[PDB]
């Protein structure tokens, strides 16, 4: 079941025998990272790296010793030697703990992994903080959203996503710390 | 001699309330294994939570024990 | 398929996800991304990023004397074959957004 | 016939679904940040099927409000 | 002796509740200070049923 | 004695309900009052069986 | 006394049912107004069996 | 003397309390398996937490088997 | 004559702890299948831990058998 | 002759232990299905673990029949 | 006629062991439904394990029926 | 006429195995609802397995209904 032992190690020796000699081998995205899952370490006690990403910015890359992830089965917290997991997140609040401090970011979905070396790397789409979100427009949008139930199952899925996102955003902004 | 016979027959049926208590300790400690398996960095506080549940539900087992001790000799 | 007029206003993840789902209308087992990795202002060494199909090739390539993806605890709603189906779409969209943004500044 | 989550049985991919979720997070943002949120939301590209290698028409996308929530 | 059997069921309920606390505190430990307060509420509220079994074992002895 | 055995299932059901209250409260802690508002609804609706099993004992002993 | 032990099963069933309603409201708080509307129907259809047991316990003492 | 006869009947019926205790230790030692399946690097610590649960859930077996001897030999 | 018949009728119903022991061993050996189905390459260590759980949960069954041989022969 | 008569109801109350072992094998052979539904390629070793978990808790049912056949005609 | 009456009440107390196979079979056939709802493309192997588990846990219901037919007509 | 009353008492005790079959069919027809809420496109096959599971556990319901009439009228 491993008939093609692929990797960045093998591609050069298969590529050099077909491309002309003036061409160097094309690089790989793994050569722009140093932290993997197989490379152990990255704990050294309690503080472990959280890599909280989004497509247009990086809101965190430092080490925080506790991060809770609003997973689709429920809000769950991540510790240093946490279970290696791939977790799908429902739209909720991500909070980053490194001590007494908590930065509260409401994310709009996206997966969040825990790798077996002990780095978590949250992968969300739109990471708006809970300061710049108003409690006015969300009820004005869900009140129109909670009425229209059309015959489009595609719009049924869109309405269901809108309903869960607006309800979780209201419940996450009204109960702030 | 039924006066002290029925104490023994009643006590044998009285001490069977330890069964559900032992089942409760077993499911609580199996959940303790799963809890220390999800995130082991709290597994001192989680085992403290297990003892916190354990003493409060062994309280009801010693309540059954004083019931079965109470009808046996008093 | 040919996509044009891609850097008109700027590059967005909606545009990159749209091109990704256009590549997902066709059903391959792999993907190859050819773009110029922006290393410096004088050097552009190109990269080939690769995206695998979920049940077709991805867990098959995670297999050494068994599997290495079973160490990850799947925590989604449905089971692993339907979370890898979404993860490969998210991966293709992310690396395509990064591809056409690296190539734009290159 | 598609068996999985709620968007997949409705035929919606994860990218369009999570982009719908991100668009509706942008749609309830504050207007100092909602105006620049539309800058990172505006979609201007086009595509073209190629039936032989040069022959084919095109299809344009000039959506400035975000990702199409309707059926594709 | 046959009256005190309901203690087994309330003990099994106590154990599954105090096990679900360990599960819920392993989900997110920061709210365990509220989960323990809800568990003592559930514990004292099912000890109502436990003592309603523990008084009927007393009421038929000496009354 | 044989009548009050039925409180075993009532105690186990309340233990399952108040363990589920913990695992639901740890699944979204911002809703940790509405879930208790559902738990007390289920508790007050399952005590009908508890008053059943506490007055059937008094139906046979003294009536 | 022996006929009314069947209340333990409906008590432990309704405990799991309201636990399921707690965890279902912890899934999504939107559809809770149909969760309760299904739950009280299930509670009534289980109290059917509870009152079926009570019908025979009243039949065995007074008939 | 049926006092000893009822002692034998009560010492019989007393040992059904190990049913729930056996079910509890079984579900705890089963939860061991999928717990250590979740993270194999915390294997010995989970077996240690299982033994700490075992040596406190066998206390109910101790409580039952000293009560069956208080029935039989007292 | 009621005494040696009472030994029989007591030590009959003394063995129904084995129901709960069998239920615990069944859920343990089913969680063994679920844990070896989660990560299949740990299937030799966890089956040894399941054998340890079996050999420490059979202490309860042989504790019941010690009483059912203690009633019938002592 | 209640001596040979109460052994009948003793064996009848003895074979109650043939319930929980069936419940444990039911949850075990259900967990085998739910584990073989995750990864179908490990199902040979999972059934090999299922039969080993069967024969190690089938011994509980054979011990229940052993005490039953010990008390019926010995 | 305590022999021919104790045989009938021992048969009545002996057929309560079909509860545990009646619940183990139910949860096994429900786990078969859930495992076929996970992935329908192995709905042939799972029923092949389900009828095997039906047989091997029915074996305990036949233990109960055989001890019933032994303490009824022997 | 103690056998004619003992048949009624045992026939009362014979049918408490119907509770386990009721709980098994409840947990089977509940996980059938969970499976039809997992993927609704296969709501016509899982009921097709639910009917054979219903037949194979109503088998054990009628196993108990056999012996309650074998002790009543035979």
């Amino acid at each position: 079941e491993a008939a093609a032992p692929a990797g960045p190690k093998e591609f050069t020796e298969v590529w050099n025998k077909k491309a002309p000699s003036t061409l160097i081998v094309p690089e790989f995205p793994s050569n722009y990272t140093a932290v993997k899952a197989v490379g152990e370490g990255q704990v050294h006690g309690d503080a472990f790296p959280v890599n909280f990403y989004t497509p247009h910015s990086i809101l965190s890359q430092a080490q925080k010793d506790t991060v809770v992830l609003p997973g689709v089965d429920g809000y769950f917290g991540v510790k240093a030697s946490h279970v290696p997991t791939i977790a799908q997140l429902k739209p909720g609040v991500v909070e980053l703990h490194s001590g007494a401090e908590s930065e509260k970011f409401f994310v709009s979905g996206g997966f969040a992994f825990v790798h077996p070396n002990g780095v978590t790397d949250i992968c969300v789409l739109e990471a708006a903080t809970l300061d710049q979100v108003d409690p006015a427009a969300v009820k004005s949008a869900l009140a129109a959203a909670s009425a229209a139930q059309p015959t489009d199952e595609f719009e049924q899925a869109a309405n269901r996503a809108a309903i869960e996102l607006y309800s979780a955003l209201e419940s996450a902004v009204e109960a702030k710390a | 001699s039924v006066l002290a016979a029925s104490k023994m027959v009643g006590a044998g049926c009285a001490t069977i309330a330890l069964a559900g208590v032992g089942a409760g300790l077993g499911v609580m400690f199996g959940s303790l294994i799963n809890g220390a398996a999800r995130n082991p960095n709290i597994a001192k506080q989680l085992v403290g939570y297990a003892l916190l549940g354990f003493a409060l539900t062994e309280s009801i087992a010693l309540f059954s024990l004083l019931v079965v001790f109470l009808i046996l000799f008093a | 398929l040919a996509i044009a007029d891609t850097y008109k206003v700027r590059v967005t993840f909606g545009q990159a996800s749209l091109i990704v789902e256009e590549l997902i209308k066709h059903n391959p087992q792999s993907y190859q991304i050819l773009f110029n990795k922006f290393r410096s202002a004088i050097s552009f060494k190109p990269t080939v990023a690769t995206i695998l199909s979920p049940d077709l090739l991805e867990k098959q390539l995670e297999d050494v004397t068994g599997n290495s993806l079973d160490a990850y605890d799947i925590e989604a709603s449905h089971e692993r074959s339907d979370v890898l189906r979404d993860l490969t779409e998210f991966h293709l969209g992310v690396t395509l957004y990064n591809a056409m943004l690296e190539n734009n500044c290159s | 016939a598609p068996s999985g989550p709620f968007y997949r049985v409705a035929g919606m991919s994860y990218l369009r679904y999570s982009n719908i979720c991100a668009d509706l997070l942008r749609n309830v943002l504050k207007e100092p940040f909602k105006a620049k949120a539309q800058a990172r939301q505006a979609i201007h590209f086009r595509q073209a099927p190629y039936v032989d290698g040069k022959a084919g028409a095109s299809k344009v996308y000039e959506l400035e409000n975000g990702i199409p929530k309707t059926a594709n």
